[PDB]
């Protein structure tokens, strides 16, 4: 069996920890907090192969950039992650997240991950933002951004419905194989 | 400036502060997101140029938040001391409770004053945070976690991991106390 080191990271509250553990544990965690450091491993099957994926839990705020790079040694794939429901957090990704990435991890391929694909459409969420002239992500920026980028693929995903967790750690385990 | 220098409290603090507390307390995640990097960046230049001309209300509350956090970790020397780093962390270490308890508050009245009332306002800001958790969702713990690298630093920072959730501990006691210490002033004014 092979064994590949999995980092996710992006901005706080973008749902990092509920991807985790829905795609390890198959449950949705319900207690708000925000994680400094925590580590999971989850089995996955692609192309006939076996692999165990050590999944490296982060924290997206700017408080611990001092200590986030302690996690990023020996990474075989990045999940860089924002909201589907923030466009600032996508706004983070090319400011923050890649020069960060690109500079512990040379060399790793990189997906980028929309979170919380259920909110693109929410009453609530498009309300919210329309109060700061804001719109969800659209499918096309996120697109766009991973080619600006330079990532390896953009998925979607939606931890809370399980729409797409799965393909998301499919993506980033044939990212880690080559 | 303005920022990243010396540290009754700083005009920038309390300015950042009271907006927080008169508009963001009702605001999930509170703390917990960032801004968006250039609007943070733009209010930051902005609090250099003529900091009680700036309209906070053209800004993000996550950037005002960013913005409050930038300052306390650009300060010179943390908030509470260099010196003191080692006895919080001690404080933290004590078998039980009230003690550890009685230990941070023993270390607390060795700051230089400056530091003490920078300090405290914004634990009692913190502690209005966690008073509105039912809204916001923010505990204690939680907001221990995002200030405790903006409080206390040490550097190795290897297991500096492990100093950070002792001062995390540390913050978290503050907020906590504080707080049991507001319902027991709120009772005792309807008092004798
Ligand atoms: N609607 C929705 N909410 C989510 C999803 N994933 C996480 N959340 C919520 O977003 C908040 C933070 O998620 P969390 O994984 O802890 O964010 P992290 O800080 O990046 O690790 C919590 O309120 C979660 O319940 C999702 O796929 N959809
Ligand atoms: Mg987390």
């Amino acid at each position: 069996a092979i064994r590949k080191k999995l980092v996710i990271v992006g901005d706080g509250a973008c749902g990092k920890t509920c991807l985790l553990i829905v795609n390890s544990k198959d449950q949705f965690p319900e207690v708000y907090v925000p994680t400094v450091f925590e580590n999971y491993v989850a089995d996955i099957e692609v192309d006939g192969k076996q692999v165990e994926l050590a999944l490296w839990d982060t924290a997206g705020q700017e408080d611990y950039d001092r200590l986030r790079p302690l996690s990023y040694p020996d990474t075989d794939v990045i999940l860089m992650c924002f909201s589907i429901d923030s466009p600032d957090s996508l706004e983070n990704i090319p400011e923050k997240w890649t020069p960060e990435v690109k500079h512990f991890c040379p060399n790793v391929p990189i997906i980028l991950v929309g979170n919380k694909k259920d909110l693109r459409n929410d009453e609530h969420t498009r309300r919210e933002l329309a109060k700061m002239k804001q719109e969800p992500v659209k499918p096309e920026e996120g697109r766009d951004m991973a080619n600006r980028i330079g990532a390896f693929g953009y998925m979607e995903c939606s931890a809370k419905t399980k729409d797409g967790v799965r393909e998301v750690f499919e993506m980033a385990t044939r990212a880690a194989l080559q | 400036g303005h920022f990243g220098v010396c540290v009754s409290v700083p005009i920038v603090l309390e300015k950042l502060l009271e907006h927080v507390e008169m508009h963001g307390l009702y605001t999930e995640g509170l703390y917990r997101k960032s801004g968006a990097a250039n609007r943070t960046r733009e209010l930051r230049q902005a609090l250099q140029t003529d900091p009680a001309a700036v309209k906070l209300e053209n800004f993000p509350i996550h950037a005002i938040t960013g913005v409050l956090k930038q300052w306390l970790r650009e300060l010179p020397e943390p908030l509470m001391t260099f010196a003191q780093y080692g006895d919080f962390l001690r404080a933290v270490e004590l078998p039980e409770k009230q003690e550890q308890l009685a230990a941070i508050y023993a270390v607390l009245e060795h700051l230089p004053e400056a530091n003490h009332n920078s300090l405290e306002r914004l634990i009692f800001h913190l502690v209005k945070v966690a008073l509105l958790e039912d809204v916001n969702r923010m505990s204690p713990g939680a907001l221990a976690i995002i200030f405790a690298p903006c409080l206390l630093r040490c550097s190795d920072p290897l297991t500096s991991m492990k100093d950070v959730l002792k001062i995390t501990t540390c913050v978290e006691m503050l907020i906590k106390e504080q707080m049991r210490k507001y319902k027991v002033k709120m009772e005792e004014i309807s008092q004798l």
